[PDB]
């Protein structure tokens, strides 16, 4: 070859199902050794242990690590929606934005990216908690399929879309739902603009809205031709299976304002801690 | 068919059950999974990360919030003073709800493992001066002198061209694991205070400042667990989102 | 046989998993695994600091 | 004697004498993309010294009163150097970064900084103060260029999420009695094998003063802080003309 | 239809019928109705000592 | 009998369930099976047979709708013009409606794959030219001449013995699959502009047409896959058939 | 002309490199299309003698005619669900 | 799915019966047990004294 | 042992089926075959085509 | 931030009171005439 310059992780993982034992140690006098002094300007955390400060004994524990496991932190059902039919034609056309309640919202966006299968119960009553005979039909409504119009619309046929029949009197139905993201993860927080173009004021809604989470209308009605007089209230609710997540980030400590955006308000900045009068009185 | 019987818990709907429903989607494959940094695995992970711990959470700083993230230390005139004191409990409110491993405590009723607190010195490179942080068990309230604080664990600090120390607070409880301490019949779970005094004064030549600032950063040691997952207190919903 | 169509094909543990359909993503999440790599995000540093020297000499 | 540091990659050279460790993000180097985690067909091209080199931005100044500051990647190269001309002709981007941030100060000085990198950092409002208004920042706040915003409320970064826990992150501090410089190697990191310049950001670069800067009246009180930046395995993919934003 | 939920020590615990507690995203909490079979649940021994 | 419980779920009808049902007629055989020619087993033999692309779906020919599948090509005065211009995405409303590609994708959600275009050239036997087809990624509107639109991947096509070419349209996303492109923020997923200039005139002799015609097939490479099976747009049902 | 489909690739048009991609081809599979239930007809008793008779015929809706009508033949296995209610929805023991 | 059929005893709560019941708690591990003296396991060990 | 009465076969890949009665037609669909011949669709000639050669030397 | 995109490298004040600018061979010929004001500067080597 006559052209020589064209010939040209850290860490790993281990399986820890308990936590670390303790050993004995004494006294230790000398120079040189001085594993209390740290530099936190490296970026990196402390690693000084009881040992080396104190004089312990020797402590076999037993205490298990599987509860922290992130797929036991999420394998919970949680509020995700609430849809009412008083809306007074007998349908309703929601679009699927799981954002709107703050409890699953703040677990949720402790992470950057997740990855994850979901299990969706729909329990279903009235407004004020009474169940009668009635048949409903919830439909998923991807994204380019075309939504219903009306209760006697010809989209009810559902003979590609995915429906649930149900009755009131029913058991809550369930379901399972996959990965439908066109990337590798959900990310709950995306950091510019989906489309080109000039970036106007009247155009700042689109800063921040990823299409890779948008994921369809979520369809409900009364089965029947004819107006039904009972009102419907359906509460939905998620499970989060088969999980991957990665880059943490801080907790919010300030109260959900809108759905999309990390909006809060400025007039009332909430401490993270709680206030005290003096500094050496607990 | 086969004959069965129905028993109680039939038609229930457990938001913590573990089971399998039926799939929306035949024949449905997923975007293939590509390689991303900073996968996590368990929530320990982020529990071992240092923090900042807000000491300096006065009534005054409200307004101006940034002044909670350190506290001053000065040049004294009489001897043995302290500095500051605050408790060890990390799920109790107070200095520790501002840390990462506070807040995922939270989620969590029951608790055990030891602690570690890292003070750094943000002063001159003229600055010099020793302190002494001391951990007490429980039993009484802060300590009144220097002398009756130096009793429990401790550890006297050193300015120079290392910054930083670490105290680390030992697991010593009577239980296995500790739930959350409060005002009440929950005091049983108290960890104890920590408290800095000064062991020699700060002392500065001409021409640098007579005050530096200390920021306190915090997390939890190997042998640290957290058990019965939990609702958090720290998010409310009052008004509705959007 | 089932359609290898999960969210997750890691970290649900050998075996441990309950199925009655072909979608590999209907299956119960089962028990979870204990692998955890730290270091990463507590001594993410190109030299590594050992406990007892000190680390900014 | 780990103190002292050189780092050198294309026509460019940083030396310091007063440093802490490099800090290796999430424990993982840049590298270019493999083909199990590639998608697009067409050949990429790969500069690797003309855009994988040192590019030193604007310079701010510490005050005594100073919030803090941040910047976007890779919109801070967006315009320079043939960096900025393969982002503007191509469709498709991926790199990682090489952070560096200096602040030099006398032995008689004190403060510290928090450098940290944040990926997805996006930003909110106050809502009109009230909390009514659904107000979103404007195009110069999200991708303020090689300048550079300020922080405007500090305390919740500007995004309700606290200070306190963003050394969470991949972080160094610049401590004046300590060290003068901060170094953080960041991979690519996104959900996608490529994406857009011009349309996404990676991540957020923010420099804030936790412990405030002091000095007595007398010694110097231009006290300024550089970022040096180094793409380092830099891809780009879908050649049609130049578009600059 | 009722809702029955598990609150921890430490726990929000709800202060009206629509509560922000309800949304049980991880307090345990079982949903039934009155014209079904009794619920059953199994509890763990969760004390600290 | 044996102990049972019942789950949620129990009691719906999920139609995209697929279980076992009871038979409704005992020892039924049905009638064999013979040999029929043009199988089909997967739908992505469908989409790989080239069919019409309508470029020419102007407002003015929807009472003479043959007119859409053909476009005119004739002799220029000036230099460097363009013929026609269209997108890429084939589950947009547009020129690929008309394709059994096109149709076939609406019934899914997200698509991936390189598509190709092939350009029929229905002259003269007499009749020269060289064109330029030109395929712009995303980021711009179609370029405003021939120099700037031939930045991107292009093939120069001369007409002959031959009379068709082939422009391969490859992929090239951020995503691995890409939804429908759309007005608003599924503009995302856009693919690009398909353009063809003229890189010489249209040259004729005396006593031959001086306009000639061009049809355009479309079709999907080998690489192509469609996932997330939906409900088309395109059939409507407003009144009771029969 | 001749009836053929082009056999032009990426590798012959433009450089390419390499990708190993593990995209399914299982959901177009013509099983997959076609296992969905969707609607062949609605069936009224205001008819007020209490029964009806129904010619059998599954072309009336067009959702699932314009799917089947993809193809010439047709050789399958069905499976048929009956939901009934009242004109409003409503259930009664009936 | 699989044919059965539902006998006599359907619905019925025996605070006699011994069978499985849901779980709350998803790897939930308790305290671990220490030697306590005085463990009885019959009741005839009491009846002798 | 089943009645052999289904309407198809083949294409239903080897076992992944379920049933619980005698009739064959009764089971459920399972998982598909990947069985593909895109040829006699795209290239139905009688002298075969070469993908460099001129089509129509 | 023009005159950092050619060849440059970042000098620290501190025990070390030197630091090396190295100027390297970039040329179209193998040697260089030396370099003057007319048609001489064709010779020319650069700017520090
Ligand atoms: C009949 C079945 C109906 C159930 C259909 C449910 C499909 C929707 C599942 C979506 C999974 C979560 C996707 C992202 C949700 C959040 O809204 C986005 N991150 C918005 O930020
Ligand atoms: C109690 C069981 C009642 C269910 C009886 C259903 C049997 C009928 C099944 C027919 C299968 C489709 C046959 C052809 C249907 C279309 O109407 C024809 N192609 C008309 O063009």
């Amino acid at each position: 070859d006559p052209i020589a310059d064209m010939i040209d992780s850290l860490t790993a993982l281990q399986v820890l199902p308990t936590a670390a034992n303790t050993e004995a140690s004494s006294h230790r006098l000398g120079t040189g050794v001085v594993p209390a002094l740290q530099a936190a300007e490296t970026g990196a955390s402390s690693n000084a242990s009881d040992k080396n400060l104190i004089e312990t004994r020797c402590v076999l524990n037993h205490h298990s690590t599987q509860e922290t496991a992130i797929g036991n932190f999420f394998s919970r059902a949680g509020l995700v929606s609430i849809i009412t039919m008083p809306n007074t034609d007998g349908y309703v056309n929601w679009d699927i934005d799981l954002m709107g309640y703050a409890q699953l919202r703040r677990k949720c966006e402790l992470f950057t990216y997740m990855r994850f299968d979901a299990e969706f119960t729909f329990v279903v009553a009235k407004p004020n908690g009474v169940l009668v005979p009635q048949l409903l039909q919830y439909m998923y409504v991807p994204p380019g399929a075309p939504k219903p119009t009306s209760r006697d619309s010809f989209a009810w046929q559902t003979a590609t879309n995915p429906s649930v029949f149900v009755k009131m009197t029913d058991p809550p139905a369930q379901v399972s739902v996959p990965f439908m993201s066109p990337a590798s993860a959900y990310q709950w927080f995306y950091d510019g603009y989906p489309t080109f173009g000039e970036h106007l004021q009247a155009n700042d809604l689109d800063y921040g809205q990823c299409p890779n989470n948008m994921m369809g209308t979520f369809s409900i009605r009364t089965v029947g031709t004819e107006k039904s007089p009972h009102s419907i209230t359906l509460r939905v609710y998620m499970r989060i299976k088969h999980v991957r997540a990665w880059i943490p980030r801080p907790l919010r400590n300030q109260p959900y304002l809108f759905k999309t955006n990390p909006n809060y308000k400025g007039n009332d900045i909430k401490c993270t801690s709680t206030s005290r009068d003096k500094i050496t009185t607990l | 068919g086969i004959p069965t019987e129905l028993k109680p818990g039939t038609n229930q709907f457990l938001t913590t059950d573990d089971g399998v429903s039926a799939p929306i989607l035949p024949g449905f494959h997923p975007t293939p999974p590509i390689h991303i940094p900073g996968e996590v695995h368990n929530l320990l992970e982020i529990c071992r990360v240092e923090t900042i711990l807000e000491v300096n959470n006065l009534k005054t700083n409200e307004t101006t919030p940034m002044q909670r993230l350190c506290f001053p230390v000065s040049v004294q005139s009489k001897t043995g003073e302290l500095c500051a004191a605050f408790r060890a409990d990390p799920g109790r409110d107070g200095p520790w709800q501002s840390t990462i491993l506070g807040q995922l405590c939270r989620y969590y009723t029951q608790w055990s493992g030891s602690l570690e607190v890292t003070f750094m010195f943000a002063g001159s490179f003229m600055a010099t001066g020793k302190m002494l942080i001391a951990y007490t068990p429980p039993g009484g309230n802060v300590p009144a002198d220097r002398i009756t604080a130096m009793l429990g664990t401790h550890v006297i600090w050193d300015f120079g061209l290392q910054s930083s120390v670490t105290l680390v607070v030992p697991w010593i409880s009577n239980t296995h694991y500790r739930a959350h301490a409060r005002a009440g019949y929950f005091d049983y779970y108290t960890t104890g205070i920590i408290t800095i005094w000064y062991q020699t004064n700060y002392v500065v030549p001409i021409g640098a400042p007579t005050t530096a600032y200390i920021v306190a950063l915090a997390a939890a040691q190997d042998n640290f667990t957290m058990k019965l997952c939990k609702d958090t207190e720290d998010i409310e919903q009052t008004a509705n989102i959007q | 046989h089932e359609n290898s169509n999960s969210a997750s094909e890691g970290s649900t543990i050998n075996y441990t998993t309950i199925n009655y359909y072909k979608d590999a993503y209907a299956a119960s999440a089962g028990r979870q695994d204990m692998s955890q790599d730290p270091k990463k995000f507590t001594d993410p540093v190109m030299d590594v600091i050992h406990e007892m020297a000190p680390p900014l000499k | 004697s780990d103190r002292v540091a050189q780092l050198t990659i294309g026509n460019s050279t940083i030396t310091t004498q007063e440093a802490a460790n490099i800090v290796i993000a999430y424990g993982e180097w840049p590298e270019y993309c493999p083909d199990t985690d590639a998608t697009a067909v067409d050949k990429p091209t790969r500069p690797d010294v003309s855009v994988n080199r040192f590019f030193t931005l604007d310079t701010k100044s510490w005050a005594k009163d100073s919030k803090g500051w941040y910047w976007k990647f890779p919109d801070v190269l967006t315009e320079v150097g043939v960096f900025g001309q393969n982002a503007q002709f191509h469709y498709l981007y991926r790199s990682g970064f090489c952070v560096h941030v200096q602040c030099n100060a006398s032995k008689f000085h004190q403060g510290a900084l928090l450098v940290a990198v944040l990926p997805e950092y996006v930003l909110g409002t106050i809502a009109g103060g009230t909390g009514n208004e659904n107000s979103h920042p404007p195009y110069a706040t999200t991708q303020p260029g090689q300048v550079g915003a300020v922080l405007t409320h500090p305390y919740v970064l500007d995004a309700g999420i606290p200070l306190s826990q963003l050394t969470v992150c991949p972080h160094q501090w610049i401590n004046l009695r300590t060290n003068n410089c901060a170094t953080i190697i960041v991979p690519y990191m996104n959900t996608v094998p490529f994406d857009s310049a011009l349309n996404h950001c990676n991540f957020g670069l923010l420099v804030i003063p936790v412990v405030p800067l002091d000095f007595n009246a007398g010694a110097t009180s231009e006290i300024p802080i550089t970022v040096t930046i180094a793409p380092m395995c830099a891809e780009f993919a879908g050649l049609r003309q130049a578009v600059k934003q």
